[PDB]
């Protein structure tokens, strides 16, 4: 009975610690995923705005080429 | 010892906090500067009010509270207001930009910039406590800070304080005063995310409070001040247990044992009586039996639902003021014989009752009459599930077309968190069905 | 403070922006020097949203005035309040655009853009907490529409996570004869669908029709059209400019109003056009009070904001807005609950004791996009006046993509108009 008393208190401490560990890990995986995802969407936004500057080069070029006929 | 720390988040949490702390100050004879003449121990003590108030050497009584918002304007009004002297500036924490009614911004994008600082200031209050009992967390379901920052904080609080108790007061959205179309989304996400981290949550349906102000106080178009004045009486009823003592006083944690039969089933329905104008209170003694009866009128409930069509798993009655046991017994006798009160079969008994002798208080220039005696009932009914069904329905109508989802995705969320939150709420609606079915 | 940076581009853009600044400067009680000479504190509580401080307690519009035509800069400077603006914020070209979009967007606009940008940054870097940008412009001319959009892309690149809000003046044959306007409007819309968060469609068609048909004005000037526009602009920015709950910043507004990122083009509405609350309310939902020339009854509202100004009963407002949604349930999509929000500001505008401003995201806005599309497809089919644009470096393909992106947008509004709760 003395060793069952030890087990029960060991089990409580273990579940409590576990709950803290899992919450700590769930949280930090969520903050990482969220950061990749957000950054990724900002990246794509900027790449698209780039390709606009590369079309506007290729337009202003197109013009100085037909303006030597 | 037995301290509680209150954390007030977002506009709703903050404004409700003001209302509560003013009420607590009047109840204890605390002045706006924090001085309390009747308190003869200076710099400290272990009196019942010290569960909520610390004391400085200079005889100041200071709320054990933190107020947090992602935007400064609501908290600036506490900083420059009637009660500015009461708080230490570092208990009033603000950012520059809000969550914009977006859970994702409160939980991640803006919230992550300020969470470490918030936990710090909380830590400084915990360290002043000889035997911390827990947290009381006040917030809206619908705002971005209220929803997303609160759930981040609850998560982090589980990490830094283990399983130290965390109780919530949550404002459930209503169309008359709502400020955002996506409130259903924020509601489901924060509820899903907070569910494992909270020991007990009292929902306040803004529509229900709104109605009570209109019906029982003849207020044509209630403001947040009308509502918060009412809410704070309910909160005061609940906390009075802790801030006072008396022979027949019964502690909030004892009610809790009875209110939560299962960790997920932790949402009690509150009801409060009497709510009456001065004009109608004049020459009207509301007896113990009358205020008790009022507890079982669904229109005095703070969440709209119908307990008459559900089953009770607990009834707790918190009487305050001029109440004695003989009258309570008679009152409850009457109700048992003449009302629809069906208990589940695994809870044969039943009702639990306490009395706080300290009389109810009202704020000057309020709409509430001052009464000799009052009661708050906390019951655990399966009917509170109706509140979730309605939200869940609003959620599904939008989610099916992904309306507004791109605002959340652009801040880093995935559709998988929406469906996961919603699944968790389906399960919770199922859990409230299962508890109510009879045993074999 | 949550600051907004204003940018007016072109003739339309500068006319209306000046009007806007006169109007609200009056509402906040500040004169053309820049001094507060007013009665109440409501006026200065959120004045930082639009005004910088200088010492000598001066208030300076956080505003940037832009045109390829040098003249418009003088008319502005001479106008009332012309001297309240910051002189370094005036940024003029010399050439002028002559209603060619590709000049504003791809060549002569591109030369000038960098120096507008310099002003924007300067203004952005003083901001405690920038919320974003609002641009006033037309889609028919060539500077306001073409350089206007280039700015939008350019700003969106340096400030991707800020809100980008346009007041875009849509073109009407009834107001301007300039045969090439449906090209500039289509190419602008192509840009706007991709790069703004919210755009108020201020339609010259409807401003004419209200001026002719309602106001009894036989031939109306810009000064009359714009009298409506300034009333509107003041109205839709009331929530940003005074204390309040609903839509108090550009982002909360985008979040309430834009359920799908591309579907961000609004019908504004105003009443009275020149009352009791039930009259204001019925009028503001009338097709005839709509600053875009669409009939709400030909589509469904995805979302709506509604703002009342004046001393009135809030109970009365609440009942009336309930009443309108009930009697008109069919014209609000059912799968977005509580999609109509209402605000009440005690401060009425000038000259009115009470007004109502409306902001709808209705699927009937495809009527406006279809009208342009018809006009545009009249030309492009018989490749008319195209040489003005191939001239400055463009390919035809781009004209096509701008076309099928605007038809795509029309069919998306249709698609959500047709959708049911099951
Ligand atoms: N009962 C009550 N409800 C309030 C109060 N203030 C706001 N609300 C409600 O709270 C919800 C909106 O969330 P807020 O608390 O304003 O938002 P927030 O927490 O500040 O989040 P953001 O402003 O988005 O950063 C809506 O349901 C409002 O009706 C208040 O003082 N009392
Ligand atoms: N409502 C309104 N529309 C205008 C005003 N000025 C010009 N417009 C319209 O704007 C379009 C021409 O653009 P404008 O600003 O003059 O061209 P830009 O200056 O070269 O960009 C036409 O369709 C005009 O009818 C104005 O003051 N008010
Ligand atoms: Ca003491
Ligand atoms: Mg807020
Ligand atoms: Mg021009």
């Amino acid at each position: 009975k003395r060793e069952h008393e030890r087990e029960v208190i060991q089990k409580a401490i273990e579940e409590n610690n576990n709950f803290i560990k899992m919450a700590k890990e769930k949280l930090a995986q969520k903050m990482e995923s969220n950061k990749e995802n957000r950054e990724a969407h900002l990246a794509a936004m900027l790449e698209r705005l780039q390709e606009k500057d590369k079309h506007a080069e290729e337009v202003r070029k197109n013009k100085e080429l037909k303006e030597e006929a | 010892m037995r301290e509680c720390i209150s954390i007030h988040v977002g506009q709703a949490g903050v404004q409700i906090g003001n209302a509560c702390w003013e009420l607590y100050c009047l109840e204890h004879g605390i002045q706006p500067d924090g001085q309390m003449p009747s308190d003869k121990t200076i710099g400290g003590g272990d009196d019942s009010f010290n569960t909520f108030f610390s004391e400085t050497g200079a005889g100041k009584h200071v709320p054990r509270a933190v107020f947090v918002d992602l935007e400064p304007t609501v908290i600036d009004e506490v900083r420059t207001g009637t009660y500015r002297q009461l708080f230490h500036p570092e208990q009033l924490i603000t950012g520059k930009e809000d969550a914009a009614n977006n859970y994702a911004r409160g939980h991640y994008t803006i919230g992550k910039e300020i969470i470490d600082l918030v936990l710090d200031r909380i830590r400084k209050l915990a360290d002043q406590c000889t035997g911390l009992q827990g947290f009381l967390v006040f917030h809206s379901f619908g705002g971005g800070t209220g929803s997303g920052f609160t759930s981040l904080l609850m998560e982090r609080l589980s990490v830094d304080y283990g399983k130290k108790s965390k109780l919530e007061f949550s404002i459930y959205p209503a169309p008359q005063v709502s400020t955002a179309v996506v409130e259903p989304y924020n509601s489901i996400l924060t509820t899903h995310t907070t569910l494992e981290h909270s020991d007990c949550a009292f929902m306040v349906d803004n529509e229900a409070i709104y109605d009570i102000c209109r019906r029982n106080l003849d207020i044509e178009r209630p403001t947040y001040t009308n509502l918060n004045r009412l809410i704070s009486q309910i909160v005061s009823s609940i906390t009075a247990s802790l801030r006072f003592d008396g022979a027949l006083n019964v502690d909030l944690t004892e009610f809790q044992t009875n209110l939560v039969p299962y960790p997920r089933i932790h949402f009690p329905l509150a009801t409060y009586a009497p709510v009456i104008s001065a004009e109608k209170a004049y020459h009207e003694q509301l007896s113990v039996a009358e205020i008790t009866n009022a507890c079982f009128e669904p229109a005095n409930q703070m969440v709209k639902c119908d307990p008459r069509h559900g089953k009770y798993m607990a009834c707790c009655l918190l009487y305050r003021g001029d109440v004695v046991p003989k009258d309570v017994n008679a009152a409850i006798a009457t109700i048992k014989t003449k009302r629809s009160i069906q208990f589940v079969d695994w809870c044969p008994t039943g009702f639990k009752v306490g009395i706080n002798y300290q009389p109810p208080t009202v704020v000057p220039g309020g709409d509430l009459a001052k009464v000799q005696r009052a009661v708050c009932m906390l019951s655990n009914t399966t009917a509170i599930a109706e509140a979730w069904a309605r939200l869940d329905h609003k959620f599904d109508l939008m989610y099916a077309k992904r309306a507004f989802v791109h605002w959340y995705v652009g801040e880093g969320m995935e559709e998988g968190e929406f469906s996961e939150a919603r699944e968790d709420m389906a399960a919770l609606e199922k859990d409230y069905e299962e508890v109510g079915v009879d045993s074999v | 403070m949550r600051e907004i940076v204003h940018i007016q581009a072109g003739q339309c853009g500068n006319q209306i922006g000046a009007k806007f600044w006169e109007v609200i400067s009056d509402e906040h009680g500040i004169d053309p020097t820049g001094s507060y000479h007013g009665d109440s504190d409501l006026q200065l509580e959120r004045i930082n949203v639009y005004y910088n401080e200088a010492a000598g307690n001066k208030y300076v519009p956080r505003a940037i005035l832009v045109d390829l035509e040098p003249g418009t800069m003088d008319s502005v400077r001479s106008g009332p309040f012309g001297q309240i603006f910051r002189p370094d914020n005036f940024v003029f070209g010399q050439s002028g655009a002559g209603n060619n979009w590709a000049k504003g967007h791809y060549t002569e606009g591109a030369e000038l853009v960098d120096s507008v940008l310099d002003v924007v940054r300067k203004e952005s870097e003083s901001c405690d907490c920038l919320q974003g940008f609002q641009l006033t412009h037309s889609l028919g001319g060539g500077t306001g529409s073409g350089m206007g959009t280039l700015l939008i892309s350019k700003i969106r690149e340096e400030y991707p996570d800020r809100i980008m809000n346009t007041f875009s003046v849509v073109p009407s044959p009834k107001v301007s004869d300039t045969v090439v306007e449906p090209y500039n409007a289509t190419l602008s819309v192509h840009q706007l669908v991709e790069n703004t968060d919210e755009t108020y469609c201020i339609d010259n068609e409807a401003l004419y029709d209200i001026c002719f048909r309602t106001l009894k004005l036989t031939t109306p000037t810009y000064g009359d059209l714009n009298h409506l526009v300034s009333a509107t602009m003041s109205g839709v920015t009331t929530c940003l400019r005074f204390p309040g709950q609903l839509n108090a910043d550009l982002r909360k507004l985008a979040v309430n109003m834009v359920p799908f990122p591309r579907l961000h083009f609004f019908m504004p509405g105003f009443a009275p056009l020149t009352l009791t609350v039930p009259e204001l309310t019925q009028q503001m939902f009338d097709a005839k009070n709509m600053m875009a020339a669409c009939d709400p009854r030909h589509g469904r509202y995805l979302t709506v904001a509604a703002v009342f100004r004046g001393r009135m009963s809030m109970k009365e407002v609440d009942e009336q807005m309930l009443n309108v949604q009930n009697k008109n349930s069919s014209y609000f999509v059912e799968w977005i609950p509580n999609n109509v929000k209402t605000a009440v500001c005690d401060i009425p505008p000038r000259g009115l004791k009470m007004s109502a401003t409306f902001i709808g995201n209705s699927t009937a806005i495809q009527e406006l996009f279809k009208r342009i599309s018809e006009q545009f497809t009249a030309m492009f089919r018989r490749k008319a006046f195209l040489h003005w644009y191939t001239g400055e470096g463009m390919d035809e393909m781009e004209f096509t993509e701008a076309e099928s992106n605007m038809n795509d947008l029309v069919s998306e509004y249709q698609q959500y108009q047709d959708a049911t709760a099951d």
